[PDB]
């Protein structure tokens, strides 16, 4: 009873020139589960980061 | 056991402050929770803030 998820999926940049077999470069996606705090630092630019 | 029986007495968990460096040390090397410190947080030893 979840909500249905609809998202789009992106093949931009992709060359099929018989590079050997299938192959794949970079898979990415903006759905990150949720996490839980491990640590934090601080960067030399002056911004505060949480992991 | 003599029997090869597997039983559990129990697991020590693990009190992670948010916030270190407040905790009153007392006797030997112990520490004792105050203001500013934060409470213990107890929890498994797995993942997370253990």
């Amino acid at each position: 009873g979840a909500t249905a998820a609809t998202f789009s999926l992106s093949f931009l940049n992709s060359m099929q020139q018989n590079t050997g077999a299938n192959n794949i470069v970079a898979t990415n996606q903006n759905g990150y589960k949720p996490g839980d705090l491990v640590s934090y630092q601080i960067n030399n630019d002056g911004t505060v980061v949480g992991n | 056991y003599s029997n090869e029986q597997e039983q559990v007495l129990g697991q020590i968990v693990l009190a992670n402050f948010a916030n270190n460096e407040g905790l009153a040390s007392q006797g030997d090397n112990v520490w004792a929770a105050t203001q500013a410190s934060g409470v213990a947080l107890l929890g498994t030893a797995g993942s997370g803030n253990f």
